């Protein structure tokens, strides 16, 4: 086509939407990780973990409020990719890169699996 | 903006 | 912090919000611009557009399915805008940069507004 | 990836 791009667009969008979820706003599903729970927006979820994408595109899970991760995953490695998924910023540290992979392999979040396997080869 |  | 990030990941769940778009998967509205019907994701929306984050946080129209514009606005404008929502990529067009600016001022979308302003300067 |  002969369109035009506005370079920021795609990161002001991701901007917008975190400051929804900070606020509440229209999130319409909690994700239940052992005691805690995260209130988030399927959409995002779906767009970028391919375990939400099957998920919420299956007919009878679609319509469900609360999703329940299975016992191994970790509240903190979970907190740390939804942050990820809403800013593209990891938080990955020494202390936290084994529950920060084991829950990317889990949620199927293909680059952050990636870097995690490097930053591990690397030590 | 920008030619993509 | 001390955080690491990916630099394609925006681009990237603009992408996949796109894609669930164009396969009608979680579209929660329905946006009427005269006959014409567009469905979308209110999230995206907001995110995108000053007039629809006023109209999604209030807490009467948040809970509409259906949003009526008003009758001055062009359908094609509006699908031009919708479509640079989701992709970044605007299709501004000797014959349609009028309605395209009228529409972009309507939604409040103040980037759209300042390249349209400045390709009328030009011409 | 990269230093933001
Ligand atoms: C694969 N596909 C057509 C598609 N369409 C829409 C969405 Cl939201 C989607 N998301 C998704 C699927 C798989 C994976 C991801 C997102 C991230 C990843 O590493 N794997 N994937
Ligand atoms: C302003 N604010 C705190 C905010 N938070 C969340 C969202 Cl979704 C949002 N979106 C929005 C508001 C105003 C405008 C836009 C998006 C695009 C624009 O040109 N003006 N704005
Ligand atoms: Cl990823
Ligand atoms: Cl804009």
């Amino acid at each position: 086509d002969s369109c035009i791009q506005f370079t920021r667009h795609a990161s002001d969008v991701l901007l917008n939407l975190n400051r929804l979820r900070s606020r509440d706003i229209l999130t319409d599903v909690v994700i239940v990780v052992s005691r805690e729970q995260f209130r988030a927006h399927k959409t995002v979820l779906m767009a970028c973990s391919g375990l939400f994408y099957s998920i919420f595109t299956d007919q009878l899970k679609c319509n469900l409020s609360v999703i329940n991760l299975d016992p191994e995953i970790n509240p903190e490695g979970f907190c740390i990719l939804l942050d990820f998924m809403y800013t593209s910023r990891l938080n990955l540290r020494e202390g936290n890169i084994m529950a920060v992979m084991a829950t990317a392999m889990y949620l199927q979040m293909e680059h952050v699996v990636d870097t995690c396997r490097k930053f591990i080869k690397a030590s | 903006w920008v030619i993509p």
